RNA sequence: GUGAACAGCCUCUAGUUGAUAGAAUAAUGUAGAUAAGGGAAGUCGGCAAAAUAGAUCCGUAACUUCGGGAUAAGGAUUGGC
RNA sequence: CUCUUAAGGUAGCCAAAUGCCUCGUCAUCUAAUUAGUGACGCGCAUGAAUGGAUUAACGAGAUUCCCACUGUCCCUAUCUA
RNA sequence: GCAGUCAAGCGUUCAUAGCGACAUUGCUUUUUGAUUCUUCGAUGUCGGCUCUUCCUAUCAUACCGAAGCAGAAUUCGGUAAGCGUUGGAUUGUUCACCCACUAAUAGGGAACGUGAGCUGGGUUUAGACCGUCGUGAGACAGGUUAGUUUUACCCUACUGAUGAAUGUUACCGCAAUAGUAAUUGAACUUAGUACGAGAGGAACAGUUCAUUCGGAUAAUUGGUUUUUGCGGCUGUCUGAUCAGGCAUUGCCGCGAAGCUACCAUCCGCUGGAUUAUGGCUGAACGCCUCUAAGUCAGAAUCCAUGCUAGAACGCGGUGAUUUC
């Protein structure tokens, strides 16, 4: 098991928790949870969001 | 007519009658086949489930693409505080079924169990096992003899056993109780093991062991009066159905001139009792041990207890168990474990699993931190800290 | 799947049934494929065939060159767009439903592929994994 | 008052507060709703529903009784200070 | 050539809301079509104010295909009153 | 429609591997007829949807035999209904055709199952068009178009629930009985082996996965939101602000808990008796023979194990059994 960071939010992602998203530019993103993922689908700014 | 498209039935008929249970607790309709070769030990145990959590390990299945690779799995906790023995009893054969002839009982009994016999305890004299007690206070007289009365007879022996519930978080204040069959040899010895074990506490660590397969026997959840769609997974009917669609249509033909037992119909869904076999153990629980939650590889003083606690259940201060999977029964329910009936090879009942990591994250949310410490380190100080 | 599967497959949430359309990640000359069947599929009353990554199907070309169009041909998924689970525990989903073309036995009739693909179809059908520059 | 507007929504004067009520919250229902991936494969049949929806600006087909088609299509924009 | 007509269906039109045999023959749209469209015509039994051929616009009219849309379906779930 | 018989012939040769003429015996009621017995003081009229059950004359799945069967694949046959038997275009369709997946894509009954269970597409009223016939109202298993689908609260049956009486009451518990369920395929090895001239090309064991079904759970993923929990936006009222009200839950973003999903996860047994069949010994019949006596092994079979209710008139064991 390896521990990661949220491609949106900046959190440790423990195994089989959260999700992953992929993008046809081969790029990978990780999400702890549906919140961050939904912001992502909303194509949002994790630098204007506060709690990141 | 020759039903046009010939498909599966819905349902299992061999779980009927789908009804509520006689009891919340699940009796053991059979026990393992004994060999008169062994030491004495039980064939079962009882415990209170508390929830699930998640487990990380490394697979050794030589041919799986995940061989020697990490995986995750889903397990549950079963609070196994040390069972008590209170009395045994004896059974013997007949032409017409095994049959009891004595129930011997200890001298001193916990108040937390004799409440089982009562329904309005708070206004009683408690007056129980008392004229029996005075059978003791003589050397063994009326008592040992029955044990001998059993040894004379009684192919099959069992043990009346109960819990020190009060340690559990719950406020049931009424222990449960049950039988267990014994599976050493030498019934004359079995009873003697027991006669020693009267009022003597027992822990499962003696009995079960890690990487062992078992069965589980318990009473599934309750949901209640349900419809023919869910209770049986029948179809939902289309949009333009008069008088509801969450139905079954043709419960039967003209002739036969009745309704068959084989038809999806409404009725209770849950509080049944079920038999869940072959769920491996991955770890034993030690109430008198911090780092129950640890592994070889993780190594923090973490227990199994999650941050903010289990849902509806709470702490795991007692001993405990970890078993692979999702077992029948819900939080706070008494669960009758049981050793298997037989010898499963399977190339999976034989794997010495080692644990890598155990998730303690809160389940009252979408948990991040295993722990306040970790949590504190990451976020840092707050307006609460000084 | 079938004749060409370089081994086998741990299940993944089927998310590309019939009537469906999925892009083409190769350079064969088609922009879409029309998923209509699956190999070795289930068999059930008014359930539809479902199809997943690594699976081999039959499809048809709507948009592209006429030598391709208006006929059936085998295809192979490489991207699902539906969140499946890997026994590492994780849930991952591409952003596209994407497949390619082949003969029955696993020869890409094209010459290369774009974008990501999944280790499943990769290790299950080799040639793909050759012409892939990317995998996850 | 918003708004184009006696549209809908809210409010003042004036009038009402009336339809058997209470605790519960299972099925089946009625009426409204929401749903991943897919997208009519259901289907007799896209019935229901969902989407589009205003205003400004641009762009605008074949056919045509040359009057229309035409909100054509199809695209953008819209806040607050 | 010939029988016959009071006259012998002209021009136009179609498997058409009229074409039994008919799921007519060909081509198309489809992966695939008794459908839909186009065309052919010995047309059981088309056809000229019994109105023929066509026709812009209009149509809660019928019929087909495509895009978008969506719990119609896969495949079923949940909440509400 | 289905099955047999005798064997002219075909099959290189060969009647009977597989086939079968000329004739012939029968069977089923799933076609359609035939009859008119019931029902015209009314049994809801085709088809589809859903749901269950049942049969066998078996497509597949098990086990075996036969082959003109080397292997391979195929074919004829046998016990077996246990288990399975699909997605779709067009047609109102039944039926049929086509496509495609398939291990396989078998036939059928149940008041031509099934309308107080749907639908109402066709048929089969009334309106309307056309064509042919008819002087005409009008007709046409000729076409087309639109056209109200009622009632259960009763009895039973099915499901689930409760329940008086057996000295009371409580706890543990046996099991008559009844039901039952798991099924199917692929990949790797074997094995490019066996076999075969070669082309080609296997099998059991064994491992990993999956299909269909079932039963449980809901850690995580996803879904759902009246937690009206949080925050956001409009419109309007509260003098302002603050905090808020209505907007048939105002709308939006999140959204814990709960529920839930092959959209998620886990699990799904081992022994016996046997069929077919092949066999041991061995008679009749001084030989032989799987059989008569006897006997062996052996199937997806049967019964058990196991799993599920617990007989409300089946039961044991056991604790305690009121005083003014």
């Amino acid at each position: 098991m390896k521990v990661e960071i949220d491609s949106f939010s900046g959190a440790k992602i423990y195994p089989g928790r959260g999700t992953l998203f992929v993008r046809g530019d081969s790029k990978i993103f990780r999400f702890q949870n549906s919140k961050s993922a939904s912001l992502f689908k909303q194509r949002k700014n994790p630098r204007r969001i506060a709690w990141t | 007519s020759h039903r046009k498209y010939e498909a599966p039935r819905h349902g299992h008929l061999g779980f009927l009658p789908r009804k509520r249970a006689a009891s919340i607790r699940a009796r053991v309709k059979a026990f393992p086949k004994d060999d008169r070769s062994k030491p004495v030990a039980l064939t079962s145990f009882l415990g209170y489930k508390a929830g699930m959590t998640t487990i990380v390990r490394d697979l050794d299945r030589p041919g799986s693409k995940f061989h020697k690779r990490e995986v995750v799995e889903a397990v549950t906790v079963v609070d196994t505080p040390p069972v008590v023995v209170v009395g045994v009893v004896g059974y013997v054969e007949t032409p017409r079924g095994l049959r009891s002839l004595t129930t011997v009982w200890a001298e001193h009994l916990s108040d937390e169990v004799k409440r089982r016999f009562y329904k309005n305890w708070y206004k009683s004299k408690k007056k129980a096992f008392t004229k029996y007690s005075a059978k003791y206070a003589q050397d063994g007289a009326g008592i040992e003899r029955e044990l001998a009365r059993i040894k004379k007879y009684a192919s099959v022996v069992r043990v009346l056993v109960h819990t020190q519930i009060r340690k559990t978080p719950l406020a049931q204040k009424k222990a449960h109780l049950a039988e267990i069959q014994l599976n050493g040899g030498s019934i004359s010895e079995k009873v003697d093991w027991a006669r020693e074990h009267f009022e003597k506490t027992v822990a499962v660590d003696s009995v079960f062991e890690q990487n062992e397969m078992i069965d589980a026997i318990a009473v599934t959840k309750g949901h209640g009066f349900e419809g023919v769609t869910h209770r049986w997974g029948t179809k939902k009917l289309p949009r333009k159905t008069h008088r509801g669609l969450r139905k079954v249509a043709c419960i039967g033909a003209w002739h036969p001139a009745h309704v068959m037992w084989s038809v999806a119909r409404a009725g209770q869904r849950g509080y049944h009792s079920r038999t869940s076999i072959n769920h491996k153990i991955y770890r034993v629980g030690k109430g008198d041990d911090e780092a129950n939650g640890a592994t070889s590889f993780d190594r923090t003083k973490k227990t199994i207890t999650p941050m903010g606690g289990f849902v509806h259940y709470g702490e795991i201060k007692n001993d405990f168990i970890m078993v692979k999977g999702c077992i029948p029964g819900n939080r706070k329910r008494i669960v009758t474990l049981r050793k298997s009936l037989y010898t499963n090879t399977s190339r999976k009942a034989l794997e010495e699993v080692s644990l890598k990591w155990i998730d303690t994250a809160s389940k009252f949310g979408k948990g991040r931190f295993q722990t306040p410490a970790e949590k504190h380190a990451f976020m840092g100080t707050l307006k609460k800290d000084l | 799947s079938g004749n060409g599967a370089q081994g086998t497959k741990f299940r993944i949430s089927l998310g590309l049934p019939v009537g469906a359309i999925m892009n083409c990640a190769d350079n064969s000359g088609a922009r879409n494929l029309y998923i209509i069947a699956v190999k070795g599929s289930g068999s059930r009353l008014n359930r539809l065939p479902a199809a997943s990554l690594g699976d081999m199907v039959m499809a048809t070309v709507k948009k592209g060159k006429p030598e391709l169009r208006k006929k059936v041909m085998p295809a192979i998924v490489v991207r699902q767009a539906k969140s499946w689970r890997r026994r590492d525990g994780v849930f991952l989903y591409f952003e596209d439903n994407a497949g390619v073309i082949a003969n029955p036995k696993g020869e890409m009739k094209g010459s290369a592929i774009t974008g990501p693909v999944g280790k499943e179809c990769a290790d299950l059908w080799p040639r793909v994994a050759s012409n892939s520059g990317v995998v996850v």
